[PDB]
């Protein structure tokens, strides 16, 4: 008997992972909509206005000053660390590049499971003190989605550690698979840099290209949301076949690939590592 | 990724027999695995699925506490533990497999790998 609100379907997913069913979830942002930016509906004012917690991930996603969330927080007259929490914190972060920000944060930490723990974590923890009576399983679902995400961390470490130090590529079009790179031995190239930039210009296209003129992955891969034409010429007038298609922006739907987080992390790790193994 | 369903046929009411769906194709690590179960005259329900992450959901009440659904990966086995059956359960039980997923499609879904199902019925089972 406790309200909770997630800003998206990868946090209510961690949170569904924690709970089971003792929780009353809501989840804003749904599947294949960018947590980025979407404008609350009636509907999300109302369940957030009711809350007992809020869980975001924040770290300049969903925490600025356009952000949507900010915005449904004080129209809703909430407080930060009593109504709402967030979520990626004390993870290993990356500061965006910025030539035109000059301080500000990259959001993709769940493109790891190094910090992908860390964010169940979290959850967690903001979970279990307001339901403490209630608490019993928390603890035990929490060990043990750790436990998976873990196990699937150690398993992706060595499976890239032993394809190739000059094969190794992580070939996207936005640059969003930063995290993914530190914590698994394999750097990442794109056409464009995270929603700071444009999309596809020749400038962006032909460095791609002579960065694959140059190094050689075995495959490109594309993300779930996302316009694939770009790509498509990056290996087409130059290049090496696509392989698969990886996820980024949120969780599938049931029956799908990548309905889960841990799916969502299990398809592109494996896909991964065979596009650049084969 | 080729899929056989083993378990049993009918038993009495109150009975427990666990139906077990094996893959006699490719690996099934990667896949959620449903049951299902479609009677001699309804629709079909989700009797119960269990994930990729070996997360287990329930998706019928006419069934909730009493079937259970567990992996033993050596085998690419999944079981549906039935308990105290009841004539109301008697139907062709049926499981497919979904990949890279945690979770089943609906029961109305087409459905993508289904093996061909068990019978099972709730009688006298005697003369």
């Amino acid at each position: 008997k406790l309200k909770v609100v997630a800003t998206n379907s990868i946090i209510a997913d961690m949170t569904k992972a924690i709970a089971g069913d003792k929780i009353d979830l809501h989840s804003i942002v749904p599947i294949g909509q960018d947590p980025h930016e979407y404008e609350p509906l009636p509907e999300d004012v109302e369940k957030t206005s009711n809350a007992d917690v809020i869980f975001y991930n924040g770290i300049n996603l969903e925490d600025g000053g356009q952000a949507w969330f900010t915005k449904l927080v004080k129209n809703a007259q909430k407080t930060k660390n009593k109504d709402y929490f967030a979520v990626s914190d004390g993870i290993d972060v990356i500061y965006l590049e910025g030539a035109s920000e000059k301080g500000k944060e990259d959001p993709h930490a769940w493109l790891n499971l190094e910090n992908g723990i860390i964010y169940s974590k979290n959850i967690a923890k903001q979970l279990i003190a307001k339901d403490p009576k209630n608490k019993e399983t928390y603890e035990k679902n929490l060990k043990a989605y750790v436990a998976k995400l873990e196990k699937l961390d150690k398993e992706a470490k060595s499976k890239f550690d032993a394809i190739a130090e000059n094969k190794k590529l992580i070939v996207t079009s936005e640059g969003c698979f930063k995290y993914f790179s530190k914590a698994y031995g394999v750097p990442s190239a794109y056409i464009w840099e995270i929603n700071t930039e444009e999309e596809g210009t020749p400038d962006q296209i032909s460095s791609l290209i002579e960065k694959l003129k140059v190094i050689k992955p075995s495959a490109l891969f594309v993300e779930s949301s996302v316009d694939r034409r770009p790509m498509e010429t990056v290996s087409k007038d130059s290049g090496i076949p696509i392989y698969s298609e990886i996820f980024t922006d949120s969780i599938a739907k049931k029956g799908k690939p990548g309905d889960s987080y841990y799916a969502m992390m299990k398809w592109n790790l494996d896909k991964i590592s065979e596009g650049l193994a084969k | 990724v080729q899929l056989v369903e083993s378990g049993g046929g009918l038993v009495q009411p109150g009975g427990s027999l666990r139906l077990s769906c094996a893959a006699s194709g490719f690996t099934l690590d990667n896949y959620a695995i449903g049951w299902f179960r479609q009677a001699p005259g309804k629709e079909r329900e989700g009797v119960s699925c269990i994930g990729l992450s070996a997360v287990t959901t329930y998706d019928t009440d006419s069934v909730k506490g009493r079937f259970t659904i567990s992996r033993d990966s050596a085998r690419n086995t999944v079981y549906l533990q039935m308990n105290s059956l009841r004539p109301e359960d008697t139907a062709v039980y049926f499981c497919a497999a979904f990949p890279y997923s945690d979770y089943c499609p609906d029961s109305d879904d087409f459905l993508q790998h289904r093996g061909h199902g068990t019978q099972v019925t709730v009688s006298s089972a005697a003369g």
